[PDB]
């Protein structure tokens, strides 16, 4: 279950949203979540994941926050 | 309506408000940025329409404040922002309403932004602005009669080659209890 719900959560989300969120969570859940997202999203994320020159401590933790949400385990 | 005399006044509470909006953003948007102001006077329904569907629409309130006016930013400006402050160049700006994280993220600019407003208005009436609502939709907000006059504040915001807009909206009911004017 906590596979398939962050996956329709970031179905919506914005290509740099989705990009940060999987550059938190280790590689293995971030991937298993990329495998699950459509044809361009599965490319657009994955190249901006590679332009993540630097990131934001406040704009991070408010994620946190939209996590914590609507995901039963964090 | 108004007088000749109150639009010249309203040109010089939206001035620092056009050079802190300037410093403001460009300074998150790491660029150099130009703002430039342009007023008039509209009915509300004038203004109603000219808002493209959909938007981010945040309508706003103070203390001191009988009444309730319109913060609006078209949604091209919108998620340019929200890249930059995630790490990004400047996408291409998807034309759709916005998901939870990427109101969140920026009521917070909004508020902060909205505050730099009411530090150009405390030469005539220091109020703490607080958002009262955030819409997406213009045909669903309407707060005064759709015939009511309003002053309106165009934001030009511009930087390299892209444009966009930003405004504010105040209704008559406005400052009419500081109408018994200022000058």
């Amino acid at each position: 279950s906590h596979m398939v719900q962050l996956v329709n959560f970031l179905q919506s989300e914005h290509p740099q949203t989705i990009a940060v969120v999987l550059s938190y969570l280790d590689p293995p859940v971030a991937a298993q979540i990329l495998g699950a997202l459509p044809e361009e999203l599965q490319t657009e994320v994955l190249k901006r994941i590679a332009l993540l020159e630097r990131t934001s401590p406040e704009v991070v933790k408010e994620i946190e926050r939209n996590l914590e949400k609507k995901i039963s385990g964090f | 309506k108004f007088s000749k005399e109150q639009l010249r006044t309203f040109q010089m509470i939206h001035e620092n408000f056009g050079r802190a909006l300037s410093t403001y953003l460009s300074g998150r948007l790491r660029t150099f940025v130009d703002v430039e102001i342009s007023i008039d006077q509209l009915t509300y329904e004038e203004f109603i329409r000219s808002v493209m569907i959909p938007s981010f629409i945040v309508i706003f309130t103070g203390d001191v404040f009988e009444g309730s006016a319109i913060f609006e930013m078209r949604l091209d400006l919108f998620y340019t922002m929200l890249d930059i402050i995630m790490g990004g160049p400047g996408e291409n700006p998807p034309n759709r309403p916005p998901t939870e994280i990427e109101t969140s993220i920026m009521r917070k600019e909004v508020t902060n932004m909205l505050t730099l407003l009411a530090q150009a208005w405390s030469d005539f009436q220091y109020f703490i602005p607080s958002i009262e609502n955030v819409e997406t939709n213009p045909q669903f907000v309407q707060i005064v009669p759709p015939n009511e006059i309003v002053l309106l504040v165009t934001a030009s915001v511009s930087w390299g080659e892209f444009t966009s807009f930003i405004n504010v909206c105040w209704p008559f009911s406005l400052l009419e209890p500081l109408l018994e004017k200022l000058s």
